[PDB]
DNA sequence: TTAGAGAATTGGAGAGTGTGTTTTTTTTTTTT
DNA sequence: ACACACTCTCCAATTCTCTAA
């Protein structure tokens, strides 16, 4: 440790607000290489520099005073390039061995540390300047070489992520992201990304500004971002006091129900009943030591622990949460926004399509392409403006394309065991980006215009023409899994699935039959095929979070279950024990109300059930198992 | 230059080995160079005095030494337990570059700070002291026999002190703490005795205590560096 | 020693399952049309009453997953042949 | 993951309650008073109740009805507030406490049904006794392994980790408390 | 189905005891117009107070079945009577809000057993006993619904508790960790205890004999109703546990310690200004007022009259009231006046000038025989500021 | 396509070990 | 003699893999 402490003070020193370098500092901060060159696979010499500070302590000072000298500028940029790369590509992953797991936090620690220390205007305002005067040559190997390394430096300040553990704050709090990226702003540098997304010779820079703008933009969702106006402030706070209030009042009736259950003379007071006829476990009455209150709402298993699951036996959960930035932050990125859509969405996609088709030995991640559609056609759509303004993007080419990537990821996450949560990731995504195409289709119809309905007909015919997009959501379902994909992903597929049927449905209307790839169509048929007691799991599990569901999740869900039970008569199937526990939790809830669609429907099917009991006895076996299809058919016949 | 303190608390800077080197180098100027209004070398006679009687027992005066060599008086009260020690091992080899022999009675010399100037009352301690050198007075009222203590072994003792009679409002009760005498501070006192003390404030856990109010509260007591009486 | 007590498919065959079940509801009654959620409170009541017959170590819920998991089994579908119709 | 709604809520309208409330005259009251945390002797924010009432009955009903529940957040939020304004080293912690309260309690009356609750009483004081440390949060040193666990907040009796983060080290007992990055409070029965 | 409830140890239904008590309310008009505890009902549906006595000689005379199963099983049967009191408040007057359910306080009109015969054979039946109070305990917190959170991932979890044993969680349900639930004290929810000493009282005493006591719990309502020294009849039940050798072992000794759990005790205007300002308005008030004072005394009316003066005062810098006294002979009357007009004044305080007095004239201070903790104890003259006070042997 | 048998890894049920635990004589100040 | 804290072991439950119904 000691050595390089002592040796790394040579680069200068701090009086008041001058600062003074070394006349050798450029040889120095060339030592500092040299020990970089030779650094140990843990990362020791970045840890040692980390400690030291020298990058807050000298390189500041140095990059914001010291800067006229453009060989040790050129140095110092270089050097904390190095330094700043994401940890995740130092190490290459995050480590499994626990020395190794120990130094990327460490790494990461001082990294969140530089991330702080950047947030200073005067380096993004001097980096601005300084890539300024290098794109007015229209130059030299070593001034491409600064516009990348200049790129790649906010690239990687950008990158690593922020500790929301750590921060703990509340909405419309700046966090360090968020600081950072209003230091953005009020330097100026967000300009020069509008600059090269629009200079149509700057291709081989918009690459670099597509991660550029996603990394920035990602607490933010479309919809809630086009929603923002300057009457925002007291729309906040009425509709907190609002929140607190209906808070309060939930917390006071569940506290008077359990007030009412219990008895109300103290916990020894005691009594012993006898409950004459039922039978124990054993070939006598049960004894019952409880209070008198207690047998109104009786169940026996009230007295037991739950079951005790294995480390291996968890399912999947989510790493993140829902957010909103502070009200400057929100306004400033719905104006970068909204010019980005304005100037520069289409040449860029252009471009990036141009370089993914070309490069391939590149390597380039096509991940960010696909978010950066699916964002700015959400937006685009939730503004409600000409469709123009995504021409590029409407064209039969992007639904292949991604289809194919879509397909790609389900077979290395069915195939790459090794790797099978970051395919599933992928996979996800791709889903995303595809559900808005179907939404921009739908859109267009309710336009005025016939021209884009014709091409909204055009588009949809393909779709439902072909195979692949019709077969794709009974292969996601057929293999979807607790372990390999948490339940928001169920969510994105059925939701898609409830659209895809409703375009499919107003399709088929357009003429007498519907051909396909060749076959004759028939939409009954096609919904015939969801009857797999599989997807109805999958629809149930959902279920269970129906308050925590949205709106228009719990309506897409209904509406379809209700059509597949009655219209193929398949109702049958519904008649399960966990089912039926559902329902039970469900009628006893006091907030029912705000269900009616739901009770009504468990009703109904509960009346089914109850008349074919009533008739036959069986149905209280066929309730604890799930059915194949004869059976399902077969229980009505008997 | 010692005085960037950058990047680490003062007790980590004087633990680097730059620091620690600067800080040992200026206190032995300090000894060899201060002089007296007239010209004289303070030090020589002092230390010539103190081996003359075998006493191996260093005092040092806080104004002077402020005086000239501020940046270690500034850093002194903030971590004792540091530069006493550096100091230390700074005095016995200019008492040996001046009596060579001198190794032969004794193998250590203690440094002792006085005339410190930040006095505080023996009521109004609080836990903003603590881990700082400090001043106080007060009256011994229980003082434990003279025993050994492991390090090789050494001498120890313990005293409590309270406020003096007639300092206190009239009609209420006194304040009192606990403090350490160790090596040739023992027996500098004795029972009614009235001392003026210099430490350093220090605190331990006892789980007597956290029995007795219920809350995790320690108890503190005063390593003594420096007694004389008023 | 370690003789640990588990719901297996040899138990739920056994008679205090599907044999029991299919017992326990002649007594029971059922007021139908508009009562629905009674009927389906009462169902639930016996239900629970039988399962901690079976296995009295688990909670409804993990017993339910259970019997869904052990109905695969073909030594259930041997029993259940019998249970339907007739022995 | 879990999150208390009410106490979230209570500390953003808290906030805004520092930020926003002008005086009779047009500055920010409390933003005043407020630089006085600057010195070191100072950590106490003297709040009035009347002037919290004033901005939302609602919220003033909330402090009274959910105090101790609520109490740790009121603090983040003024530490906060401070740290916006002017340097402090940032290892100092703030306190909040509230007067002009408008009822008073016997203490008879004090019994078991408002464990919790905001409340004022008076009576006549018989004995005090010293003052001393009380430890709030605790810095330890995992010595099997060399690594720190931070900011281990107590309760009544004191308590300290027994396995670490650090999987290899197997240790149960071999921990040392930092009394130097550790933080206390005065304390003091009567 | 609640009709198949029938007691442990015995052989009476549940519901048909309770269908009788509603009975006995809906039919029992006073012996001495809807029936007497309807009356009280329709009363404290508007007064707002929690509970409801019943004299249990109204069950006997109108029942002799339910009165034996009352007396013989009141655990279970007294929750039973609060559930139908519940009921018929409820059925009627529904739109009336009141926080708790009611309860119910059968309690007997005169002692009948000797604290002095009380037996084995009488654990847990219903009994009245009489006495004098001589300490009362600080108020005691107690348990009612503990909450646990996770350490790990800060998920909360409700425990009801089961005769004292806290049911505490192994593992967070969420987040599948073992040993990661904590109790938070202040979170979970509290009830109020009061212990009561009682001793016997002497008129019942066998001859030169030392008097027995008991310990008495007094919850929730009751909790803080007498002071030490004054007399009371109580109605309980007679509860008996074990107590354990050791704090640390968990073994328990042959012989159980006895006590009462608390039900009921008992202890032992325009026209007035008209009146008086009609006797102020008649002549020679002055001389009426101060004959009416000491009857025992015949002659001594200028002394009554001064006596009358310093109770009335004057009015509020300057002391504005009256200090009166008596001297002569040891053996006459004077004490007894003093006693006499003590007993007429709210404020009045008596003590003697001898070291032996009760209580003293100077204000000292002294440790608490229970904390052993100090407290002020003010002398007989600082209490009676704005009072009388008396003083013999002057 | 659905289900059972043989091999490998891992949790925890259970046992063993170490340790802790009113009642008398003499002085001092101030009340008499 | 009767309770905590700690260390350690062996039995068999859960999943991978190959095979038949
Ligand atoms: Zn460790
Ligand atoms: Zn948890």
């Amino acid at each position: 440790n000691c050595e390089l402490l002592a040796t790394c003070s040579a680069l200068g020193y701090l009086e008041g607000d001058t600062y003074h370098k070394e006349p050798d500092c450029l040889e120095s901060v060339k030592d500092l290489i040299r020990y970089l060159r030779h650094e140990d696979e843990t990362r020791d010499v970045r840890q040692q520099l980390g400690a030291a500070q020298i990058l807050q302590s000298d390189l500041l000072p140095i990059l914001t005073q010291h800067h006229q000298d453009k060989p040790l500028f050129d140095a110092v940029i270089r050097l904390m390039v190095n330094l700043t790369q994401p940890a995740l590509l130092c190490f290459g992953n995050l480590p499994k061995e626990p020395s190794f797991r120990h130094h990327f936090l460490q790494v990461l620690t001082y990294l969140q540390a530089y991330k702080e220390a950047f947030a200073s205007e005067k380096a993004f305002g001097v980096l601005s300047e300084t890539l300024y005067e290098l794109l007015q040559l229209g130059r030299q190997e070593e001034d491409n070489l600064l516009i990348e390394r200049i790129l790649l430096l906010v690239r990687n300040i950008l990158h690593v992520p922020a500790d929301l553990d750590q921060e703990k704050k509340i909405d419309d709090d700046a966090s360090a992201h968020d600081q950072l990226l209003w230091a953005i702003h009020l330097s100026g540098l967000d300009d020069l990304l509008l600059f090269l997304a629009s200079s149509s010779a700057e291709e081989q820079w918009s690459l670099h500004v597509l991660e550029i703008v996603s990394l920035m933009f990602r607490d933010q969702n479309p919809e809630q971002l086009a929603g923002v106006g300057q009457g925002r402030l007291a729309q906040e706070r009425s509709a907190d006091f609002a929140e607190l209030e209906v808070l309060r009042q939930r917390e006071m009736a569940e506290k008077k129900t359990r007030a009412l259950q219990r008895g109300n003379r103290h916990s020894r007071f005691g009594g012993s009943y006898i409950v004459q006829g039922l039978k124990s476990i054993g070939e006598r009455d049960l004894i019952f030591h409880k209070g008198l209150h207690n047998l109104r709402n009786y169940s026996s298993d009230l007295g037991k622990q739950p079951k005790k699951v294995p480390k291996r036996r968890q399912a999947a959960r989510e790493l993140s949460i829902q957010r909103r930035s502070a009200l400057n932050v929100r306004l400033f990125l719905r104006d970068f926004c909204s010019e980005f859509l304005e100037n520069c969405y289409n040449r860029l996609m252009g471009s990036v399509k141009d370089h993914l088709l070309r490069e391939k030995a590149q390597q380039h991640d096509e991940t960010y392409y696909m978010w950066a559609l699916a964002f700015f056609m959400a937006f685009n759509r939730a503004a409600s403006f000409r469709p123009g303004l995504v021409s590029e993007t409407l064209s039969v080419r992007t639904f292949h394309f991604i289809e194919q990537n879509l397909t790609n990821y389900y077979e290395m996450m069915l195939t790459d065991r090794k790797e099978a949560a970051s395919w599933a990731r992928r996979m996800h995504l791709a889903l995303k980006a595809y559900q808005e195409l179907l939404a921009t289709v739908n859109e267009m119809d309710i336009s005025p215009d016939e021209a884009v309905r014709e091409s909204s007909r055009i588009i949809k015919n393909n779709i439902f023409y072909v195979m692949e997009y019709r077969e794709l959501f009974l292969a996601l379902f057929r293999k979807f899994d607790e372990r390999c994909q948490p339940r928001s992903f169920l969510r994105d597929l059925v939701e898609t699935t409830h659209l895809f049927l409703k375009m499919l449905e107003r399709f088929c209307r357009s003429r007498g039959n519907l051909v396909v790839q060749e076959k004759e169509f028939n939409f009954l048929d096609y919904l015939k095929r969801f009857a797999c007691s599989t997807v109805v799991r999958a629809y149930v599990l959902l279920l269970r979070s129906y308050q925590q569901n949205s709106a228009h999740t719990n309506h897409c869900i209904v509406k379809m279950l209700h059509r597949l039970a009655h219209d193929l008569k398949m109702e049958a199937l519904l008649f399960q024990l966990s089912v039926f526990c559902l329902f039970n939790r469900l009628l006893s809830d006091p907030a029912a109300g705000a269900y009616k669609e739901l009770v009504t429907f468990a009703k109904y099917i509960l009346g089914k059930f109850f008349a074919l009991a009533a008739v036959n006895q069986k149905a209280f076996v066929e309730l604890l198992f799930w059915k194949n299809t004869a059976v399902v058919r077969e229980m009505t016949e008997g | 230059n010692l005085e960037d303190l950058k990047g680490h608390s003062v007790r980590e800077w004087v633990s680097m080995a730059g620091p620690r080197l600067e800080i040992h180098h200026r206190f032995k100027n300090f000894l060899r160079t201060h002089v007296d209004s007239h010209g004289h070398n303070v030090f020589k006679e002092r230390i010539s005095d103190m081996c003359k009687e075998n006493r191996e027992s260093l005092v040092v005066n806080y104004e002077d030494l402020a005086a000239r060599e501020h940046v270690l008086a500034y850093f002194l009260p903030e971590a004792p337990a540091e530069l006493l020690q550096i100091f230390d091992e700074a005095a016995l080899e200019v008492v040996l570059a001046m009596y060579p022999k001198y190794d032969r009675i004794t193998n250590h010399i203690h440094v002792r700070i006085s005339h410190l100037p930040l006095v505080e009352e023996l009521r109004s301690l609080r836990q903003l002291h603590l881990n700082q050198l400090i001043r106080t007075s007060g009256v011994v009222t229980s003082c434990t026999g003279v025993l050994p203590q492991l390090s090789i072994y050494q001498n120890y003792q313990r005293i409590r002190i309270q406020e003096s009679p007639g300092k206190v409002a009239a009609g209420r009760l006194p304040r009192s703490k606990d403090a350490i005498l160790l090596a040739d501070l023992v027996d500098s006192c004795k029972p009614g005795d009235e001392i003026e003390l210099t430490g350093i404030y220090h605190n331990n856990y006892d789980g007597s205590l956290n029995t007795a109010n219920g809350f995790p509260v320690f108890a503190t007591v005063i390593l003594a560096n420096h007694v004389a009486k008023k | 020693k370690r003789n640990i007590p588990k719901l297996d498919a040899q138990r739920l065959i056994s008679e205090r399952g599907l044999p029991a079940l299919r017992h326990v509801f002649d007594k029971a009654k059922f007021k139908g049309k508009g009562h629905e959620a009674e009927d389906l409170k009462m169902l639930i009541r016996h239900m629970e009453h039988w399962a901690h017959r079976l296995f009295p170590k688990l909670q409804f819920e993990d017993f339910i997953d259970r019997v869904e998991y052990l109905g695969s089994k073909k030594e259930v579908q041997t029993c259940l042949k019998r249970i339907r119709l007739d022995l | 993951e879990v999150r208390d709604e009410v106490a979230e809520k209570c500390q953003k309208l808290f906030l805004d309650f520092l930020e926003e409330f002008q005086s009779s005259d047009g500055e920010i009251k409390y933003l005043q008073l407020a630089e006085e945390l600057i010195r070191p002797e100072r950590n106490t924010l003297v709040v009035s109740f009347v002037d919290l009432e004033q901005f939302n009955q609602q919220l003033s009903t909330t402090i009274q009805e959910e105090f101790y529940r609520v109490y740790p957040y009121l603090c983040r939020a003024l530490k906060t507030f401070v740290k916006d304004r002017k340097e402090i080293p940032l290892a100092k912690d703030f306190y909040v406490a509230f007067q002009d309260l408008p009822t008073r309690h016997k203490i008879r009356e004090l019994t078991s049904s408002r464990i919790g609750l905001l409340t004022r009483i008076s009576g006549q004081v018989v004995r005090t006794h010293p003052v001393h440390p009380e430890l709030v949060s605790g810095t330890f040193l995992c010595l099997d392994c060399q690594t720190v666990i931070r900011d281990v907040e107590q309760q009544f009796k004191y308590t300290q980790p027994n396995i670490c983060r650090n999987p290899v080290c197997a240790n149960r007992r071999r921990f040392l408390l930092d009394t130097n990055k550790s933080r206390f409070v005065d304390f003091q029965k009567v | 189905l609640g009709q198949k409830l029938v007691i442990w140890g015995t052989d009476v239904n549940v519901a048909a005891c309770k269908e009788n008590f509603q009975r006995f309310l809906q039919r029992f008009i006073d012996p001495l117009t809807e029936p007497l505890y309807m009356q009280r009902l329709g009363e404290i549906n508007v007064i707002g107070e929690p509970f409801l006595n019943v004299n249990c000689e109204h069950i006997k005379s109108f029942d002799k079945n339910l009165y034996r199963q009352l007396i013989s099983y009141p655990q279970e049967v007294i929750p039973t009577f609060d559930m139908a009191v519940n009921e018929i408040f409820f059925d009627r007057y529904p739109d009336s809000i009141l926080e708790h359910q009611i309860q119910v306080r059968p309690f007997n009109a005169l002692k009948t057993k000797n604290m002095r015969n009380l037996n084995p054979e009488d654990i847990d039946q219903l009994i009245t006993i009489s006495g004098m109070v001589i300490r009362t305990s600080q108020l005691i917190p107690e348990m009612q619904e503990a909450f646990f959170q996770c350490q790990v991932c800060a998920h909360t979890t409700r425990v009801e508790m089961d005769r004292g044993r806290i049911a505490e969680p192994s593992v967070c349900g969420r987040c599948h960790t073992t040993h990661s639930m904590a109790l938070i004290h202040n979170r979970s929810l509290f009830s109020d205890k009061q212990m009561i000493k009682l001793q016997e009282s002497p008129e019942d005493m066998p001859a030169g004999q030392t008097p027995h006591t008991v310990i008495l719990f007094a919850h929730n309502d009751l909790v803080d109703k007498v002071q030490p020294g004054d007399r009371v009849n109580v109605t309980g039940i007679y509860r008996a546990v074990p107590i354990r050798v050791n704090p640390r072992v968990s073994n328990v000794k042959s012989v159980y310690k006895t006590h009462i759990d608390v039900i009921h005790y008992r202890k032992t205007s325009e026209k007035r200004v008209e009146l008086l300002k009609e006797l102020s308005r008649k002549p020679d008030i002055y001389e009426r007022l101060a004959s009416a004072l000491a009857p025992s005394i015949y002659e001594h009316e200028d002394i009554k009259k001064g006596i009358l003066l310093q109770l009335f005062g004057g009015t509020r810098k300057f002391r504005a009231e009256i200090n009166i006294l008596l001297c002569g002979d040891p053996g006459t009357s004077k004490s007894q006046l003093l006693q006499y007009v003590y007993n007429l004044v709210p404020r009045g305080q008596y003590t003697s000038g001898k070291g032996s007095s009760a209580v003293g004239l100077t204000a000292y201070v002294m440790k608490d025989p229970e904390t052993r903790q100090l407290v002020l104890q003010t002398g007989a003259l600082v209490l009676s500021d704005n009072g009388i006070c008396c003083i013999d042997e002057f």
